[PDB]
């Protein structure tokens, strides 16, 4: 019949519009946000509408994704209604470290806590310490003036990944921080062991990454 | 023993073929800068009933 | 157990009200007079000076009862005049302790009509102080200024 | 027939799950389903006392 | 549930665009014919879907729309520059009743780089390059860079159109007026708006 909601809208769809945490989650998801199994709420509201979100969000020409690892996020199309934007080369530094802080069961006995220093102390021992020192300053020669300024910006992107949800810190201490999942993105490029031309290629033509 | 080499040499080698991943970016909401409070100071007087 | 009372309320430089000072009664207070008197003014002056609440405030038409409709002005500025206005209460307590409550309103310039607001309360009165004097200075020869 | 075999390589979870043999991860997959059931039948034990 | 004529509302094709331009906050005039037509007819229920986000829905008195967050908004913030706010006071000055006859709507960047030269004390233009800058044709140079800068934000914002070409020509929007002065019964608008400009 008319004036009924099946004219105009799905009920589900409808539903899950009138629920009390659509706006946060809007809001932050807009914003770039992943989310993961722990922030339980949000997670289980996704989770229960999952293709009328989908669905909506195909609208403004973006895709409402679903990692294999159970987190979602928002990837916009070249097309798109909401703008992009794409993360720096020091972040991506630190993401694939906590990508490898994740998985090292060497450190699982933490519980998940882990110190800047020792995030720190792990990417000066895999990376090339005095060329990635380029980054900081052009005359970088391992002064402890430097060191210290590359420790100051490391803090300031982890601050950044942490709005991203990608990482959470204690309630009272900022010094440790947990993991989460989310930081498997930062492994896009190598977890088929396959020709890595042809990989970057795949990922560029399906909007997951651009390069510098 | 297949992801320690998978993902350390892609570290070790990031910078022969650099690549940064893509995010949602929504724009902020602009709002008017707040100016400086200003009341109305009239010193009005009356007749007291 | 003695219940504690509202003794009076008092109005400053409101819309139509220069000094005015309503005696309330233990049962029931009843305002009378033709349209546009003042009587709902009135009311929204006390609530105002309970609920400070900026965000809240929201001075309907009696008609128009129960339409939630976020009118662009909630109609609390043009109630006021220019300059500093108040409007407090008096209130004795189940101690027998007279506390006097209130808030110090004063308009916003500007285009938007914004409305400031700041609370005050006052404790051991002297029962012989009338806030309407209280709040004003005797300036020239009985035309009363009102102070900041 | 590669496509899909491609296609599904780059779907795999975490590390203990990297059998970069789909069909391989199948069974460790479903692994994880048996010791989830049993972790939750304990937790709702918990929950009746 | 959800009231049918908000659901209605929502399903339009238009909403996802007004939507986005809103959120950045776009004001909607009497211009843009299908968006007011859209906002006037759908009001009632699009003030409350925006205000489950502690985000007032405003319609001015000219007529245009516009969104005001409250301190509790879930839309992050942000805010203009006082060159910004110098630059809008510009232009709801120029938006004058000689203006018809001096330009029949249609401006350039030149007329507001001269106007905001002329009527701007030097010291706040100091303060807007450089407290450091003094008098010279560098300082002259970065200002008309910072003019063109935020006259593009303001384009953002809908109060000025640019227009089609290469070339910076605009014309104002009636919304310009939310930079303006309170007016009061028989003031002249001319001499309100210097006042808040001096
Ligand atoms: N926000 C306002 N701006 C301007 N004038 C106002 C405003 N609110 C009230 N007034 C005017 O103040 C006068 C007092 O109005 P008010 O509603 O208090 O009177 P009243 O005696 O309670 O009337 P009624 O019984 O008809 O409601 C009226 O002239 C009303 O028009
Ligand atoms: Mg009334």
């Amino acid at each position: 019949s008319s004036t009924h909601i099946e004219q105009f809208m799905p009920v589900k769809l409808a539903q899950a519009l009138a629920n009390s945490l659509f706006p946060e989650l809007d809001s932050q998801l807009r914003a770039g946000r992943h989310i993961g199994i722990d922030d339980l709420d949000n997670h289980a509201f996704l989770m229960d509408f999952q293709e009328q979100l989908e669905e909506f969000y195909a609208r403004y020409n973006v895709e409402l994704i679903r990692a294999p690892e159970g987190f979602f996020y928002l990837r916009p199309r070249s097309t798109t209604l909401i703008p992009r934007s794409v993360l720096s080369e020091l972040d991506m530094m630190v993401g694939k470290i906590l990508c490898y802080l994740y998985l090292s069961p060497e450190r699982l006995a933490n519980q998940g806590i882990f110190t800047s220093q020792e995030l720190y102390e792990e990417l000066i021992s895999l990376a090339d310490e005095g060329k990635l020192m380029k980054f900081v300053n052009q005359r970088s020669s391992g002064s402890d003036l430097d060191k210290q300024k590359l420790q100051e910006k490391v803090r300031t992107t982890l601050n950044r990944l942490r709005r991203l949800g990608m990482v959470y810190f204690l309630p009272n201490n900022n010094n440790k921080f947990t993991i989460t999942e989310a930081v498997f993105r930062f492994g896009a490029d190598v977890r088929s062991g396959d020709d890595p031309r042809e990989i970057q290629l795949r990922m560029i033509r399906d909007g997951e990454a651009m390069p510098v | 023993r297949i992801f320690s080499q998978r993902l350390r040499q892609s570290v070790q080698h990031y910078f022969d073929n650099p690549w940064t991943l893509t995010v949602a970016n929504a724009e902020r909401l602009l709002d008017m800068r707040d100016e400086e409070l200003a009341l109305r100071n009239e010193e009005v007087t009356g007749e007291l009933p | 157990i003695e219940r504690g009372k509202f003794r009076s309320l008092t109005l400053v430089n409101w819309n139509g009200f220069f000094a005015r000072t309503f005696d309330l009664d233990e049962l029931v207070t009843t305002l009378s007079g033709g349209n546009g008197a003042g009587k709902s003014t009135t009311m929204a002056a006390f609530v105002t000076a309970l609920i400070p609440d900026l965000t809240l405030l929201h001075f309907r038409n009696t008609t128009e009862a129960g339409a939630t409709s976020g009118s662009r002005d909630k109609g609390l500025h043009g109630k006021l005049r220019a300059g500093v206005c108040y409007s407090t209460l008096d209130v004795i307590n189940s101690r027998h302790q007279r506390v006097v409550v209130g808030v110090r309103l004063q308009q916003v310039a500007g285009r938007d009509r914004k409305v400031d607001i700041k609370p005050f309360m006052i404790q051991g009165l002297p029962t012989a102080i009338q806030p309407t004097q209280l709040l004003t200075e005797n300036v020239g020869e009985r035309q009363a200024r009102v102070l900041p | 027939f590669i496509a899909v075999y491609q296609h599904l390589r780059e779907r795999i979870r975490q590390d203990i799950i990297r059998t970069d043999d789909p069909v391989d991860a199948i069974e460790q997959m479903e692994i994880e389903l048996a010791r989830l059931t049993e972790e939750l039948t304990a937790r709702e034990q918990k929950l009746a006392i």
